[PDB]
């Protein structure tokens, strides 16, 4: 139901954050795809219909 | 009564505001309380249809306490002009700006006059000094005291500040040499009938308010 | 929007190690 | 500031510009106009 | 049952006014020691005779709290706050005249060793407002009890 | 989700900025404790409160919007559970906790006061 | 039940007279010490004697806290706004006149150096209207009782 | 009574950003305008406004502390207790900023002349930021008997 | 009830709109002519118009926030929980939004002759977010205690 | 029913034309005191009293929005929501209007000696026009929730 | 109640103050501007007579919201005209207050150079809206006070 | 019965003799200054004083019309409308003299150092008088329903 | 009834008086000699204190009516229309008391050195003083139907 088990089974599951890298500018490269992987598992469409009640008040 | 602490906090904050603002500057007084008197005095007289007034019957408090209070506040802000003028002086001259210190005694009257008055404002007793509107009757001899004793304390204040602010002149009473000071104490001692002849008119006008049994 | 910038500069630099990160960032993609 | 690999603020990159766009489709004019300035860069 | 307040504008009004009278002629007394050092102990008078204003709104303030919690009514409740202010306003007047009065006796008795004796003969002579202040409080202390 | 009214997608959206930020706190905190490399100390005993406080608030914010059945919380859940508590030792739950229930607040009093 | 507000004007008095004497003495306390940098342990005297007027009205107002109960009448709080206002009052005027006297005594004591006693003698005097005004608003505050 | 809580929590928390404003606006009016003459000593100056702004820190917590106690429904016993030890948190935390914020100003200035007065500067900040924490320490106090009724 | 809780959500609008305009004047009073000395400094001087105008987002979103919870009933316990984060959020971000104009004019004045104060008049001028942050919170936090059903 | 609900629809065109009043008092005298010394800003200097004189549309939107919510019999609760939007909306237009006064003042008189502030000042003069939009987007959603009750 | 009158007539006396401070500051840059040069005294006079207009709105409002007045006096009529009246009367007085310093500046920068009576005609001229909005708002306000008891 | 409207009469002529009085004092301050230098352009200056002192007859006429409608019985539809209508024409020639007087003062000093002056001081000083004659017929318009008291 | 109106009689003379003090007062205050003598306008300067106590002059003769129509008993309606007439006489005494005041210490400070601008100073407070005139004609006429109530 939850935005975190595909958020989870995208990111947990695709590639883990890994491994290769180039040869020229790796580190940003690198840490760049971990923290826009993270970024956009956060953005995973966690909205209502859980506790939502619209049409408020 | 609501009155009671309401005029008591109401002339504590007034007196509080009123001292601290000749003093340095930590607190000031609140210029928004007449305006927001004013309009809603004057908002809730027009609307609806009725008369606004307040209606105590003595109050018992304010007339001794503050014929004393108001004439010994007044009497003892006088000499403060007086005697930094006096030992403002200093060398300048061995004149009569040292021997004219009778003024202060002038004004050291104005603490005894109404004081005396207040002393003489109570006959056999201190909580109520007459007949009162809660067990008895004829109650505006308890309630002109206080209207007596705040006249009184306000001549006497106005007669010691009169006073003080003649003998500052009376100090020096000269801006070059070759002068002379009995110009200025003559004028100065035509001030202090004020006192006596405001406090004797002021407390035959009043009445009496003792004697309560 | 640049208090991310201001936060991340600020509170941000304290726990990780001023303006050094974002010319380091721009600096970063050109070396 | 003068480090050969860190530390020199390499997760502000990441950080700066992810956190930085959450406070803003919007994007879209952004997104055109910043896309404007990389054909744009040489003059 | 309002006392309280005038029972504490006693210390109040006598505390700031002390206060005052004593941070003006501190004030004058530390500008007019600099030159000569031997002003020190004459210029020293002006603060503790400003300062002793404070045991008359202490003892009246005590004798005022004295008759508050066990018996209390209407009408003996409104002399504490006359005896209050007649104190506080004198002590303060006191202080605030003893503090220019004590500046100015300072810068005579700094300028020379003659208005010394007449200036400490007026900061003498000012204690008898406060003292016909305190003698109203507790002779208005005294009479507040009458029935019950 | 979408949004339509106040007080419906602020429920998640204050939710959001807090879990999308505890993970950069997190990585800001293990990015200052990976550097300053027999040189260790000072690093790893810090942020262990924040983790434990931010972690059990979060931990029950991301429970909360799982929780329909009824074990759940409308205030807010997950700002009420990180607020009421640090006030209250001996407590059991407010709002929407599992079945633990106590021992999360001593633990996180005692593994923050140390 | 409206005393709380008597219980904080004691502590949010002698806070602002403590705060005003600790602005007013490190005024003058860089003006002293700017031109010699010598005494800069003899003139803090005046920040902590100002700063210690503050454990009255804290301990006036967390020994009036401890009298709260769940039930109280009218007539337990009224003296405790006088005596807070009182005690407040009194702090805040032997901070304001610690405050001139400090940095008074700190600006005479920095020429000359025999001044020091007039300044410490001055600002340890000047104290005596918070710990009347912190004893008569414990004797009101213990001389208090009334339920329901 | 419908409700009177929210005054005091108010007032602690608009009190201790007011002082604390003031007193890092007052810092840092004469720490920017000190900075221009000496390069060196903007690390030093910067000690008052970071110092300053810390005096918020009380009236929040004393706000939230009291705000969470305060929920739909309330008596009338805590809206003053909780009003009484707001306004003494709200007038702790403005007396220290404003004792605060001269002194910052006035040791930021006088420390670019003389750099030997800023152990009494630091010290006088420090002892002057006692006066929030006595305050919020009775509000503290104050606040732990808010609790018992609702 | 007569549900006159509106007026504490739009107290929030009013000091925090006053406050952000008297800090961005005062930014822009400085800024054009800081402007005048230095063309490159103009972008570096404009910051603290958008810092000073930036605290109006908390009083809009605690006005916001306010203003759907309000509806057409209400009780006698509701409209004095929002009264007292609009006035500290209101208050809080007009003292910050005033001191932030007076130091960012003179952050601006100092930083318009040395570059090398830019960052140390940002660095002053960046700690001023947290009394209007816990301000905003702490109405926040208010706010979120005042509809407890529905 | 009292039907005093006028006062909030008056406030908020009275506070939002006194702040246009003001702003294009200030534009206009820092226009018309650079239009003597330099002719070539003439239409470079005009944005400022065309942006200022925008603030008064949102109070008179406002008040012509709130004025059709009011109703042909008034109600004792209808009267709140009106006045909190009206004077945060008034309130909001008069702090706009101030800003944008020394601001165009400002921007007018730093223009006039170099033009290459113009950029700066026209950002820093439009920034400023979030809060008469922030103050009347809650206007209206405070106007939106007074239609319901009645 | 019965106290709408101060506020119905209040509207014509804000916006005749501020068409007053209006001509006094015109009369006073034109009298300050006439002593360099008087040639320029007729171009002037604009501004008095620009600031001068704004009292017919707040005229009109009056005497419409003075023949809508009825023959009783209750508190449903006495609120709304209030705020109506006191709507055109502040912005006829906010109007007249930025049109007298328009025309201030406008009059004493036009004594130097000439070339600015465009743009403060413009601003001038551009300044009058408020008066037109608050007597809008005098009118919408007006037109839900019938059935007055 | 009970009536409130008797000071409606005496307030028009109180503002109207406040704003002639000081437009006279104002006019006579120029006059007397500008008489110095040229003594021939004091006959002409007199005109002014002559030309502001008409605007008292019309709160006079107002105050005497107001209080010739008046009966021998108090109701609600005749009081609290004197103080308005002639509160109205007291207001427009207190404004008027205002205006008139410092009109009158730059008109005698502008007109004493440079001649010419006269016709345009004495046609803003006749055209001033609109305020008064709109708020005259507005005060007549006013009283004209003050009668027919039931 | 309660009796009000006696008040108004009293409050007559007491704007009047103070006006005519505040005349007497200004005008007597200023140089009138150049270096050993005058122009002899010693003598023209005593028309103004006659000028400035007419108005007390005038403004007595209302007081007396209306002290003489007060009476021992009156009933709120007597009471409520004799009141009132005693303000307008006292407002236009202290208006025109203040502008010859005024118009007296600038034709006094003016007169003493040319006897010139006494054609026009002299015609300034006899067009000024027609408000005591005017007040006390309207005090006569709102007092004119106040006699005989019941």
């Amino acid at each position: 139901y939850t935005v975190v088990g595909v958020f989870i089974v995208v990111s947990a599951m695709s590639v883990l954050f890994w491994i290769m890298a180039p040869k020229n500018n790796q580190a940003v490269w690198r840490s760049t795809v971990i923290l826009t992987l993270a970024m956009m598992f956060l953005m995973w469409a966690i909205t209502f219909l859980c506790q939502l009640h619209p049409l408020v008040a | 009564m609501n009155k009671e602490s309401k005029d008591d906090d109401m002339s504590l904050g007034k007196f509080s505001f009123s001292h601290f603002l000749y003093y340095l500057v930590l607190i000031v007084v609140i210029v928004y309380g007449l305006y927001k008197l004013f309009t809603g005095h004057g908002s809730d007289i027009n609307f609806g249809k009725f008369l606004l007034r307040t209606s105590p019957y003595m109050w018992a408090n304010l007339g001794i306490a503050l014929c004393v209070g108001l004439s010994v506040v007044g009497a003892a802000w006088g000499i403060f002009i007086t005697g930094s003028s006096m030992i403002g002086a200093g060398v300048r001259a061995p004149r009569i700006t040292t021997k004219n210190l009778i003024s202060i005694i002038f004004c050291e009257v104005v603490a005894i006059y109404g004081l005396i008055i207040a002393i003489v404002f109570s006959s056999k007793l201190t909580v109520a000094t007459a007949e009162n509107m809660y067990s008895k009757s004829n109650l505006y001899t308890g309630y002109s005291l206080f209207w007596a004793g705040i006249t009184v304390g306000a001549s006497n204040l106005i007669c010691g500040i009169a006073v003080g602010i003649t003998g500052a002149t009376a100090a020096i009473s000269d801006a070059a040499d070759s002068a002379l000071f009995v110009k200025i104490l003559v004028i100065e001692i035509f001030g202090s009938i004020l006192g006596l002849l405001g406090l004797i008119v002021g407390l035959l006008m009043a009445g009496k308010a003792s004697e309560f049994q | 929007s640049a208090m991310l910038h201001s936060l991340r500069l600020h509170w941000v630099e304290s726990m990780s190690k001023p303006y050094e990160p974002f010319a380091f960032e721009y600096k970063d993609m050109e070396v | 500031a003068q480090y050969r690999e860190i530390n020199a603020g390499l997760p502000t990159i990441v950080t700066f510009p992810f956190m930085f766009a959450i406070m803003f489709g919007h994007g879209f004019l952004m997104t055109l106009a910043a896309l404007s300035l990389v054909l744009n860069e040489k003059k | 049952f309002f006392g309280a307040i005038g029972c504490a504008s006693a210390i109040i009004f006598t505390s700031l006014g002390a206060a005052y009278g004593t941070a003006k002629s501190g004030v004058g007394i530390c500008a007019t020691c600099v030159l000569r050092p031997d002003l020190l102990f004459k210029n020293i008078v002006p603060v503790i005779m400003a300062g002793i204003i404070a045991i008359y709104g202490l003892v009246v303030s005590v004798l005022v709290c004295y008759s508050l919690g066990q018996k209390q009514a209407l009408y003996t409740g409104f002399i504490q706050l006359g005896a209050g202010l007649s104190v506080g306003l004198s002590g303060l007047a006191a202080g605030f005249a003893i503090g220019i009065v004590g500046d100015a006796g300072v810068r005579g008795s700094s300028q020379q060793p003659r208005l010394f004796v007449g200036m400490i003969l007026i900061l003498i002579f000012a204690e008898v407002l406060g003292l016909y202040g305190l003698i109203v409080a507790l002779l208005l202390n005294s009479r507040a009890t009458q029935d019950v | 989700g979408t949004e339509n009214a106040l007080l419906f997608s602020n429920s998640y959206k204050m939710k959001l900025s807090i879990l999308m930020g505890f993970i950069h706190m997190t990585y800001s905190y293990f990015f200052s404790l990976a550097n300053h490399l027999d040189i260790i100390g000072n690093f790893i005993p810090g942020l262990l409160f924040m983790q434990g406080i931010f972690g059990y608030l979060s931990v029950c914010i991301v429970y909360k919007w799982a929780v329909d059945w009824v074990k759940d919380g409308k205030p807010a859940p997950g700002l009420l559970n990180m607020l009421i508590n640090m006030f209250l030792s001996p407590g059991t739950i407010d709002d929407e906790l599992y079945p633990h229930q106590a021992k999360v607040q001593v633990f996180l009093l005692l593994m923050a006061l140390v």
